[PDB]
């Protein structure tokens, strides 16, 4: 299964919105529905952290203005606007099926 | 051992004795553990979802002595007892086991480990059959009943059973306890 | 809070595994969905392979066919994995990644996927 990318340079002005995306070669159903992919931001000197949990599902420590929503396999990982320290690689999952796989990463870059 | 209590909780048990181990607050289902140490009395309960799995009573509840810990599970009861020094605030876990595909229990939130004893007793499980109308046990006589809330050892704490919720791996909340309980308790 | 713990940096010539090691704490292993993942420059970061709750086993991706091996040391919190099939051009970061094996909604708990809590990675060839 595999990941598209819009384009990686995803171009940063502090306190504007950004926005980076990507789309399956393969379905996502899952049986439950579950849709398990999910989004990674790594900075540097340290693992991806997930920011994501889901598409919806924001985890505490992660602010508001990060949101994976999506549909038909496209998912964009809206910032509502790029902070200070906001900047690193950025990623989108895979785990809906048996290999599980990652884009290639964007980076923000001011 | 978890540090899982709650503060300034009300004592309404005498007169009546009852008294609510997980008070429930309407505010954000807010549970609030309390679950004392009492002076050596009977309790009844009725065991929603069998989250009352035991007790343990006994002069110090610490070290350099012993303490008799009950425990019930759905296949049997054992009765043990040791020097068990065990949790202030002592719960049988309740956890996912991922290689055995199913929900195990365990006494290492109870206790660490216990020191030379030689007491331990199986038998069937007294506490588990709810046949299933809150059908009430007394301490052990279960009858059935509706929802009307009416009819050296030294000290002793109850034990409730924590099903442990899987919400997220990173730290919003340990997620270790669930439901809410209580028992009745006096002389 | 998963808190996943990872050992240091480790060189070896071609041929030799490295064993990496994955302490966990908060959750012990049997609770965890372990999943391991290679980062380089040039490659990016890819799935390695990692424990499947449906099946209740370890899947490994369709690259890195053999000579990887991944186990756990449930008894001590600690999962290891060593890759013998090194060419030196796998030196690369691994990282552990973990996820609760299942999620709960009531009593229902499903099947839960995801690679939620990373450790700080080693470099190893
Ligand atoms: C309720 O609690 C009891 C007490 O822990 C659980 O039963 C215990 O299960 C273990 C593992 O199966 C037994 O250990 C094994 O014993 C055999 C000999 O009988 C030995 O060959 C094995 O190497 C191993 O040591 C343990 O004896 C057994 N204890 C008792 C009192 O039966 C029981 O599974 C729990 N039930 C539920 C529903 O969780
Ligand atoms: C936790 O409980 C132990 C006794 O079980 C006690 O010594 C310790 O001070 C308690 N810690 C906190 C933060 O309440
Ligand atoms: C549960 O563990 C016991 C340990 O002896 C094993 O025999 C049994 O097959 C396991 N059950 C499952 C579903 O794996």
């Amino acid at each position: 299964i595999v990941l598209t990318q819009t384009p990686l340079s995803s171009p940063v002005t502090l306190g504007q919105p950004a926005s980076i995306s990507c789309r399956s070669s393969q379905s996502l159903v899952h049986s439950d529905g579950n849709t398990y992919l999910s989004w990674l931001q790594q900075r540097p000197g340290q693992p991806p952290r997930l920011l994501i949990y889901k598409i919806s599902n924001r985890f505490s420590g992660v602010p508001d203005r990060f949101s994976g929503s999506g549909a038909g396999t496209d998912f964009t990982l809206k910032i509502s606007r790029v902070e200070a320290e906001d900047v690193g690689l950025y990623y989108c999952t895979q785990a809906t099926q048996f290999p599980h796989t990652f884009g290639q990463g964007t980076r923000l870059d001011i | 051992c978890v540090n899982l209590t709650t503060r300034t909780q009300l004592p309404p048990a005498y007169n009546v004795t009852w008294f609510h181990a997980i008070h429930v607050s309407g505010t954000n289902g807010t549970k609030r553990f309390d679950n004392p140490v009492l002076p050596f009395v009977y309790f009844a309960s009725t065991e929603k979802s069998n989250i009352i799995r035991g007790w343990i009573f006994g002069t110090t509840l610490d070290s350099k002595t012993q303490s008799l810990l009950i425990v019930n599970n759905a296949t049997n009861v054992v009765i043990k007892v040791c020097e068990f020094q065990f949790c202030n605030d002592p719960f049988l876990g309740v956890y996912y086991h991922k290689n055995n595909k199913s929900w195990m229990e365990s006494e290492f939130r109870v206790y660490s480990s216990a020191n030379n004893c030689t007491f331990e007793y199986v038998s069937q499980p007294f506490l588990m059959d709810l046949e299933g109308f809150k059908n009430l046990r007394e301490f052990s006589k279960h009858t059935p009943i509706n929802l009307v809330r009416d009819l050296n050892i030294t000290r002793f704490q109850t034990l409730l059973a924590l099903h442990r919720s899987y919400l997220t791996p990173g730290d919003s909340s340990s997620g270790w306890t669930a439901g809410a309980a209580a028992y009745y308790v006096g002389y | 809070q998963v808190q996943v713990i990872q050992s240091g940096a480790e060189v070896k010539k071609p041929g030799a595994s490295v064993k990496v090691s994955c302490k966990v704490s908060g959750y012990t292993l049997t609770e965890l969905s372990i999943h391991w993942v290679r980062q380089a420059p040039g490659k990016g970061l890819e799935w390695m392979g990692g424990f499947d709750p449906e099946d209740a086993e370890t899947i490994y991706a369709q690259q890195f066919q053999g000579r990887v091996s991944m186990t756990e040391d449930t008894s001590t919190d600690t999962a290891y994995m060593e890759l013998s099939s090194l060419r030196s051009e796998d030196t690369a970061v691994y990282y552990c990644a973990t996820a609760f094996a299942i999620t709960t909604v009531g009593t229902n708990y499903y099947y839960y996927y995801g690679m939620d809590v990373w450790g700080q990675g080693t470099t190893v060839t």
